[PDB]
RNA sequence: GCUGGGAAGGCCCGGCGGGGAAGGUGGCUCGGGGG
RNA sequence: UGGGCCACUUUUGGUAAGCAGAACUGGCGCUGCGGGAUGAACCGAACGCCGGGUUAAGGCGCCCGAUGCCGACGCUCAUCA
RNA sequence: GACGUCGCUUUUUGAUCCUUCGAUGUCGGCUCUUCCUAUCAUUGUGAAGCAGAAUUCACCAAGCGUUGGAUUGUUCACCC
RNA sequence: UACCAUCUGUGGGAUUAUGACUGAACGCCUCUAAGUCAGAAUCCCGCCCAGGCGGAACGAUACGGCAGCGCCGCGGAGCCUCGGUUGGCCUCGGAUAGCCGGUCCCCCGCCGGGGUCCGGUGCGGAGUGCCCUUCGUCCUGGGAAACGGGGCGCGGCCGGAGAGGCGGCCGCCCCCUCGCCCGUCACGCACCGCACGUUCGUGGGGAACCUGGCGCUAAACCAUUCGUAGACGACCUGCUU
């Protein structure tokens, strides 16, 4: 599973009705994928996973991106996640600052890659939510819980070192 | 493998192209350091090789075996007559090293010296520097030439004098003089360019230049041996009475 | 644009300066170098200073003198450089290694005339300033360049003479500032034309 | 050292982006990074936005951080920026830069024409100052 | 992760004055004057007061590495802050078994010589660092006291001599001659 | 009186690593260093002009020894400046990093 | 065109309101500097 | 033609081997071309002679075509990175 | 540093048979140069069951040196 | 020609291991993180050997006869040959957790340096910048100018040495009040839609002819000698006073 940034997808599906019963029941994840064809190959794999489930002898009933319900609103989102390293499998839980859900898993995955040189296939989000900022643990977050915040932006890289490529002063770097 | 016995390296590296010498008269190539809190003085000297003697004196050496008794050394006797500054040259030191500003003859050059300056004097017209005379006896080149005393002055940074030895003193064959560029030290560039212009066209003995019990140092071209092996060009060992294509290798 | 490019090294880094150099003189574009004991290097002066004397143990143990000529001065270490930048083995890049030329200091055709800057290549802009870098004049005097006193004080010289044109230029300002609130009233009527399409704020 | 910060309220001057050349509130920051950032008054609905993106001015509005768009919006008209701003010399200063961006060509040749006779003038006031300023005869 | 805002403050006494031109510290007090260049940190340092006389430094999002930096500049110019005030004092003593060390101190307090060190004919002598004064105790016998208002001159000179008199080829656990600095206190005392 | 022209530099052919393509070149045009600015000069006549040896018939004039090989400006070749354009003879490898003229025919402003 | 027959968002001081809390506004208590 | 050799996976002897011996498929041999700097076998793709367009694998500081993007988020200082 | 266990090297000997059988002169010594470092000595150091003297263990380090003989074709070896 | 005789054999810099200083991280401590120190048969350089399809300063530069050469000419007429190019920028030092500009009070043999104070800072005293700008003439006004423009016109002075090859200023006289901006008036091959036009440029290099003024009248190599040299070349020497 490779990335870009992430949408979350509702996944419902449910086994075959065969006719020993005649109402199999319904599962439904939340998925975080690039588009909804990975966000059913997720579904199969994690579903599969749980329960006795194929995707031969089942069906997606609903296959459905769930839209942010507040995306002018900054959240904290912690993140309760799986992976595996070069040696076994470790639990782990991470915290960001994002407007959406998906922002902040998409944030977790380039995070974890980061950090951890772990791959999208070896991870496993298990579960993500909207933390408060009285309940957070982690300092990269704490920080920014504050109602007066203030900084500078102190040393500021030019970018437009190609135009002109050839100048004939020297670039300022305070603002 | 492993030359299986140790031996040092048979002659230095330090030494070679181990070819002719370019020059006959030998080269400087590195005059003492200046510092203008000494008098105003000359650095070098010209001499010649007469011969060898030996002599006898009294050693006083505290705590050596020698001590307070006499002893014979071997010495090297060098003719040296006094040197005729002729001419005087600067150098500016610029960061591609250091490149000669500009160069001041005199007037009345003597023949040995013009000698040098031609090849073959027999055929020769002898006409060198008399242009240049004319313009020390001229009095529009009289300024032009007190003008490139005073731009020597202004920017120069180290100044040598050319002397030459007067040859007609001399036992020997050669009527050619030899120049010489000898490094002035001790002073600022204005104190020794107004006294080696005091010094110009005249005589200097190696009374003022050098002095008594003294450690000096000689520049000169080793005594020439031709083509030789690598037997007495390198000090190898001689292989074997029965070597089948030469032993000297 | 047929005129010589003339940059100043001090304060540019080795690498990036050469590329950029190395893609202007293929292009064309004759490109003077100034100043290349100013030239630095990333990494600290410890490491930098290994890696030249690695350099110079690299040697051809039957021959040295046909081996690879380690130069020592900076200004000879950029264009090693950039000759390592071109491709120096044909026509093109030798003609390209011909159109380029490198000083240490400022000799004088160039020290009289505006030097040029590659923000692409400056050490303010490509390092972070909480990192080790070394100077090309240093690293070059202890690896065995004779000449940074002299280049010292001949610099110093240059920078007397650039301060007193500067002041002649700043009095020259003055009085040019002095001249327009002296003749305001006459070039009124042409003033506002030119602040009327953007020039003159 | 330092006259400008990152807070809630400095109004900051969007340079590149799809909001290029405008300006902007920031309402509030989003981790290192970003700011949640609205222009109610400059037509720029509310986002995020990266400090690379943005340049920093001297206004600072007067709201608490994550406020609406309405009271962002008459906090801006109370003591308005779009007069406050443009009649500061970096607007009029940008100003300046497009319209000399648009000057076509018969403009060009006025320019030229005006500013060779206005050069002239200044020229030579210059000569006539300096050799005016020469007049120095004391000991 | 880089903390946002790391900062501490430094109060300064009435009889100092302090000027910053930069990263650029002048310090005035009564001992005279020093001054100390701090441009390879990048931190902000501010004057607040008017008759308080708070100096505070800044880190604005540094890692830990560069905050470490926020506490050690701070001490340095608390060190500074006492030079000018007080002035520091290095009191070392000699220590020796058998053959007595025989310290002279020569021009006016700026070289020390050391000659039987160890019984040996070597004699050594340690120039002072500049604005470092050495003299000879009269309270007490064997010590040199070596004062000044640089604390880094002082320690750096002091620590010059300590390991100029130092045992070569021997047992340092036995053969403990040498110099040693006893104390670290100030002038005036207060 | 007056240039009239755009200059540009042949950069070189067009190219992979080890294959090149003489029939279309790369010029780097003077002050363009995007696409969206090459734009502009996307089928402009462009010229190499040159000097030899013998005399040539000049139209409208008398016999020099300028020679001219046309050509026009194809499309951009990637991201900054650079375009590629094609000539009737393919351009000599002698001209490679020297001036060819972009000159404002057909015309479209 | 579809979607949660889009999600958010704008304006209508949204209005009767009902609650709740801190990244706590005003008001107060305490600590510092300016008449 | 009846000397074969190499690669994924399986596999025998051997401490192992660019070792010896099998299975299956593909290759090389008999095959050039783009990439892997370089290379029988790898990766892409198989070839009449050309123009235009577009790609694969691979890349895009400079050699060297292409990031001269105001690319994104982090991690890392190495006196053998 | 026992029981164990992880390596490096190609100055040992094997294993293999890819190159060479229309030929790459096959042991040792002598001679001569250069390189390496896994340092015996010397320079600068740290440690000790380092009091001194002597020695041992480490570090930066290959700049410099590392011999004369008896016996053996010997490489190795052994002795003066 | 011999350790088989005799003589000579050298100085610094950055630092390694290591030992430290101040000092955080971690309200303590800590050679380390930032910042300092000492430090070696190592390394680099010096000293010494060679001296680049690398430079420099200076000397002399061709007849007693027609005989060459150099300089001052735009001084003229032309020939070949190599082609590039198509306005210029005549300059602070730099900092980047900061800069730039201008003034009132102290100090430097009435300019430069500080301390106030005042501006500007996504650089406008701005290289995304600045300066030049060309169709040409003719009648006719208006302001800009008038203390001016132009003489490859003369003479003199000053500055520039790192590769100065340059730049600046005064005095003599000789032509115009034209040239810069806004206007009036008409004319020029207006070559009938079409490319290499437009500069640098009187470009660089090489032979040759005419034309005047100022000047100059040499060396190298061979041959011959020498033997400080040498396989041969090379090298060191001498040759009517
Ligand atoms: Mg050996
Ligand atoms: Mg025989
Ligand atoms: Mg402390
Ligand atoms: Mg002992
Ligand atoms: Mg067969
Ligand atoms: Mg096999
Ligand atoms: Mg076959
Ligand atoms: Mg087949
Ligand atoms: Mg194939
Ligand atoms: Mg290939
Ligand atoms: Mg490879
Ligand atoms: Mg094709
Ligand atoms: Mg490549
Ligand atoms: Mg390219
Ligand atoms: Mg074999
Ligand atoms: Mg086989
Ligand atoms: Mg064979
Ligand atoms: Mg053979
Ligand atoms: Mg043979
Ligand atoms: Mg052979
Ligand atoms: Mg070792
Ligand atoms: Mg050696
Ligand atoms: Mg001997
Ligand atoms: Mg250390
Ligand atoms: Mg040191
Ligand atoms: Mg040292």
């Amino acid at each position: 599973k490779a990335s870009g940034t992430l949408r979350e997808y509702k996944v419902v599906g449910r086994c075959l009705p065969t006719p020993k019963c005649h109402t199999p029941p319904l599962y439904r994840m939340r998925i975080f994928a690039p588009n909804h064809v990975v966000a059913k190959s997720r579904f199969w794999y994690f579903v599969s996973q749980l329960k006795k489930m194929k995707k031969s002898s089942g069906e997606i009933v609903y296959c459905g991106q769930v839209f942010e319900k507040s995306p002018l609103r900054v959240k904290n989102f912690g993140i309760w996640l799986r992976y595996d390293s070069r040696s076994g499998t470790h639990n782990m839980y991470r915290e960001y600052r994002d407007l959406t859900t998906a922002g902040a898993v998409t944030q977790c995955y380039r995070d974890m890659g980061a950090r951890h040189r772990a791959r999208a296939h070896s991870i496993q989000i298990m579960k993500v939510e909207e933390i408060a900022a009285s309940k957070c643990r982690r300092p990269a977050v704490k920080q920014f819980h504050d109602s007066k915040i203030k900084f500078p932006l102190p040393h500021r890289v030019l970018r437009r070192q190609h135009k002109p490529r050839f100048t004939t002063k020297r670039p300022n770097t305070f603002f | 493998s492993h030359r299986k016995f140790s031996a040092p390296r048979h002659g230095s590296l330090g030494f070679l192209p181990r070819k002719r010498s370019s020059r006959h008269r030998g080269k400087v190539k590195s005059f003492p350091k200046d510092d203008p809190s000494k008098p105003v003085h000359l650095t070098a000297f010209l001499g010649y090789k007469a011969g060898m003697t030996h002599i006898v004196r009294e050693v006083d050496r505290p705590g050596s075996k020698v001590n307070k008794k006499e002893v014979v050394e071997a010495v090297t006797i060098v003719e040296t007559p006094p040197m005729v500054v002729v001419g005087i040259v600067g150098y500016v030191e610029t960061p591609r090293g250091l490149r000669t500003f500009k160069t001041v003859f005199a007037e009345h050059i003597s023949d040995e010296c013009k000698r040098r300056f031609y090849k073959n004097w027999h055929k020769s017209k002898k006409k060198a520097f008399t242009k240049y005379c004319k313009k020390w006896q001229d009095e529009d080149g009289k300024k032009q030439l007190e003008k490139d005393f005073s731009s020597m002055k202004k920017y120069c940074q180290v100044i040598r004098v050319i002397a030459h030895t007067q040859m007609r003193l001399l036992p020997l064959r050669q009527k050619k003089a030899h120049l010489m560029e000898i490094q002035v030290n001790g002073g600022t560039v204005a104190e020794k360019l107004d006294w080696a212009r005091e010094r110009l066209e005249q005589q200097v003995p190696v009374n003022q230049v050098f002095g008594q019990d003294e450690m000096i140092d000689v520049i000169g071209v080793t005594k020439g041996k031709g083509y030789k092996g690598v037997t007495s060009r390198w000090h190898t060992k001689k292989l074997p009475r029965k070597t089948h294509r030469g032993l000297r290798k | 644009e047929v005129q010589v490019l003339v940059l100043d090294g001090r304060g540019h880094l080795l690498g990036r300066l050469a590329a950029i150099v190395a893609k202007q003189v293929l292009l064309g574009r004759k490109v003077v170098v100034v100043r290349c004991e100013g030239i630095n290097i990333s990494g600290n002066f410890y490491r930098n200073k290994l890696k030249y004397l690695a350099f110079l143990r690299k040697r051809m143990n039957t021959n040295p003198s046909r081996g690879p000529y380690h130069f020592r001065a900076p200004s000879r270490i950029f264009w090693r450089t950039v000759r390592g930048m071109l491709p120096h083995k044909t026509k093109r890049g030798q003609a390209a290694l011909d159109r380029l030329k490198v000083f240490d200091g400022i000799p004088p055709p160039y020290d009289k005339k505006k030097r040029m800057v590659v923000p692409a290549a400056l050490k303010v802009v490509r390092l972070k300033p909480t990192r080790k870098f070394a100077y090309l004049g240093r690293l070059a005097h202890e690896v065995g360049w004779k000449y940074q006193a002299v280049t010292a004080t001949l610099e110093e010289k240059r920078k007397e003479k650039a301060k007193i044109h500067y002041r002649k230029k700043k009095q020259l300002m003055r009085l040019r500032k002095q001249a327009e609130k002296n003749v305001e009233k006459k070039i009124d009527k042409y003033t506002e034309v030119l602040k009327t399409h953007g020039l003159l704020v | 050292v330092f006259r400008r910060f990152v807070e809630v309220g400095r109004v900051a001057y969007v340079s590149f982006g799809p909001h290029a050349g405008k300006l902007v509130a920031i309402v509030d920051v989003i981790d290192q990074n970003r700011a949640l950032v609205d222009g109610p008054c400059t037509q720029v609905r509310r986002q995020a936005m990266p400090f690379k993106c943005m340049q920093l001015t001297d206004f600072i509005l007067k709201f608490p951080h994550s406020a609406h768009q309405k009271y962002v919006r008459q906090a801006w008209q109370k003591a308005d920026i779009n007069t406050k701003w443009a009649a500061t010399r970096w607007a009029k200063k940008i100003e300046a830069r497009e319209r000399k961006a648009k000057m076509t060509d018969f403009d060009r040749f006025k320019v030229m024409k005006a500013k060779k006779m206005r050069n002239r003038i200044i020229k030579n006031e210059v000569k006539k100052l300096q050799k005016a300023a020469l007049l120095k005869a004391s000991p | 992760m880089k903390t946002i805002l790391s900062n501490q403050t430094v109060d300064i006494p009435e009889n100092v004055d302090i000027t910053l031109k930069g990263r650029t510290v002048i310090v005035k007090g009564p001992r005279g004057t020093l001054r100390r260049d701090f441009n390879h940190i990048n931190v902000e340092l501010s004057l607040l007061g008017k008759k308080k006389k708070r100096l505070r430094v800044d880190k604005w999002w540094g890692n830990r590495k560069e905050l470490a930096t926020v506490r050690t500049i701070c001490s340095h110019v608390q060190n500074m802050i006492k030079g000018v005030t007080l002035g520091f004092r290095y009191k070392m003593r000699s220590v020796y078994a058998h053959f007595p060390i025989n310290v002279v101190i020569q021009e006016n307090g700026s070289l020390v010589e050391i000659r039987n060190f160890l019984g040996e004919k070597y004699i050594r002598r340690v120039r002072m660092r500049p604005g470092v004064a050495c003299s000879v105790s009269q309270a007490q016998k064997d010590e040199l006291i070596l004062e000044g208002n640089d604390i880094e001159l002082v320690s750096n000179s002091a620590a010059l001599i300590q390991q100029a008199t130092t045992v070569k080829n021997k047992d340092i656990r036995k053969f403990l001659d040498g110099i040693y600095v006893s104390e670290k206190g100030t002038v005036q005392q207060a | 009186s007056g240039r009239l022209w755009s200059k540009a530099i042949f950069a070189g052919y067009k190219r992979g690593l080890r294959n090149q393509r003489e029939h279309t070149a790369l010029l780097k045009i003077e002050g363009v260093y995007a696409r969206d600015e090459t734009e502009f000069y996307l089928g402009k006549r462009c010229a190499y002009v040159y000097k030899a040896k013998n005399n040539t018939v000049t139209p409208g004039g008398k016999p020099n020894k300028t020679r001219v090989i046309w050509g026009k400006v194809t499309r951009a070749h990637g991201n900054s400046g650079m375009v590629r354009a094609k000539f009737r003879s393919n351009l000599p490898a002698k001209a490679i990093g020297h001036r060819i003229r972009v000159m404002l025919y057909p015309s479209r402003i």
